[PDB]
């Protein structure tokens, strides 16, 4: 048999329903986000980090002439200046002083700590959600990991369950991601091969190992006065140390809805938003017919103190009389109230209390013990407690 | 530090600790 319901999206608490077959008695089951890993599609576009200006040797033709050459190097700064006249221990590296023609050359390429401290930058798409549920039916569990699409379909041996769409679609990821040290920031990057000199992505490279690596962070050569030889060379500071500086706070510590960011793959685990509709094909062997549950005769709604808190505060008893010793299920049907227990043994004659939670300040919810139903009437006081270390299992409806 | 958490609750972290998540009730 095929049934569907609309359990709440949040992880960590079970939601209770009682299929009702028309010639079969009733069974319990009990749903459970045990996860739920919302995975964007990530693709490199290229990685950063901070960059070494790595200074070529400087030449010197003697009163020649040099003219500047055109490389491929990340950033390949060439200018060629007049006479210098160069100093290293005997004070006479060139003959003929007049135009001492010299050559000065720079280039960055990456740090050789860059195979740590580096930052990829990322774009992501329409994220895709996965959820693992826990599912029992009756004495029977199991455990699957399905796809959220409404179309992909999980099966644990006998069953078949389809769930999705979300109805309220969220992603905590911007159009712009970067990735660093496993911290997450949905920091704006600029496009590949527009540098900015002095911001985030002024060296930019395919992978660490790659040779095509383009970048522009204003080298800008100066005439050298020293007669001991030495290049002077002035720059724009690297960016990467300074978007390391101005960063913020990552994602795992601002994204909503309280879900932990996780890297490799880029991820979100355990974020609650929103409803999952499933529907669930219940293999008919699971099922039992009401002749052999036993069923009772008449039930009564005796009510204890109730408090509409965040924990089960309220307490319940019901006489029953029956005819046969059984395990009858307990569900409360409405959308205000859950219990605490899934089922329990049901004697002939006799009575049996039971736990809820609520968070309306009336009580008007009805009550099923194998299939029939007795409502209940109470007023619950307000919580004394103000903080509870276990969330609502339960939301409040309009005007009620 | 005078915090106000909402009913959907609020996870605070306190240095390298574990994160604990709080949640509101309704006491009016
Ligand atoms: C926090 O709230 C209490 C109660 O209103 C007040 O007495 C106290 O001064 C507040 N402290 C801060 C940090 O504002």
């Amino acid at each position: 048999f095929e049934h569907a319901t609309t359990v709440p999206n949040v992880p960590g608490i079970p939601y209770k329903a009682l299929v009702e077959r028309a010639g079969y008695a009733p069974l319990n089951l009990e749903i459970t986000v045990v996860s739920s890993e919302l995975t964007p599609s990530t693709n490199k576009e290229y990685v950063t980090c901070r960059f070494h200006t790595v200074i070529p040797s400087p030449q010197v033709k003697c009163c020649g002439s040099l003219e500047c050459k055109a490389s491929s190097k990340a950033d390949y700064t060439c200018r060629v200046f007049g006479g210098v006249y160069p100093f290293m221990w005997g004070g006479a590296q060139c003959f003929c002083d007049s135009e001492n023609t010299q050559l000065s050359e720079a280039y960055v390429e990456f740090a050789p700590d860059c195979t740590i401290d580096h930052a990829v930058a990322l774009k992501v798409h329409t994220a895709a959600l996965k959820v693992g549920l826990r599912i029992v039916y009756g004495n029977t569990t199991a455990h699957l990991d399905t796809f959220v699409n409404g179309v992909t379909p999980g099966s644990s041996r006998d069953l078949k369950v389809i769930a999705g769409p979300i109805s309220a679609a969220f992603s905590p990821f911007d159009h712009k991601v970067v990735i660093r040290k496993g911290l997450v920031y949905n920091y704006d990057f600029p496009e590949y091969g527009a540098m900015k000199p002095g911001a985030f992505g002024d060296i930019q490279a395919s992978s660490l190992d790659a040779t095509d690596i383009v970048a522009r962070t204003d080298i800008r050569l100066l005439k050298p006065s020293v007669k001991n030889i030495h290049v002077p060379y002035t720059q724009a500071v690297s960016g990467y140390e300074m978007w390391k500086n101005n960063s913020g706070r990552p994602l795992q510590e601002t994204a909503p809805f309280g879900c932990k960011i996780e890297v490799e793959p880029l991820r979100a685990s355990n974020c609650a938003y929103g409803h999952i509709p499933i529907s669930i094909d219940i293999p008919d062997a699971a099922f039992v017919r009401s002749s052999e549950s036993p069923t009772i005769l008449e039930v009564s709604c005796t009510v204890a103190d109730c408090i509409y808190s965040a924990d089960f505060g309220g307490s319940l008893t019901l006489q029953y009389k029956a005819d046969r010793e059984g395990h009858c299920p307990v569900h409360s049907h409405s959308t205000t109230a859950v219990l605490k227990e899934a089922t329990t043994h049901v004697t002939a004659v006799g009575s049996i209390t039971l736990h809820f939670s609520t968070s309306s300040p009336q009580a008007n919810f009805i009550v099923s013990l194998c299939g029939k139903k007795t409502t209940c009437n109470a007023e619950c006081k307000p919580p004394a407690d103000h903080i509870i270390g276990e969330p609502h299992k339960v939301d409040q409806e309009f005007q009620a | 530090r005078n915090f106000s958490v909402g009913r959907e609750g609020l996870e605070y972290v306190w240095g390298n600790h574990e994160p604990v998540r709080v949640w509101a009730q309704e006491s009016a």
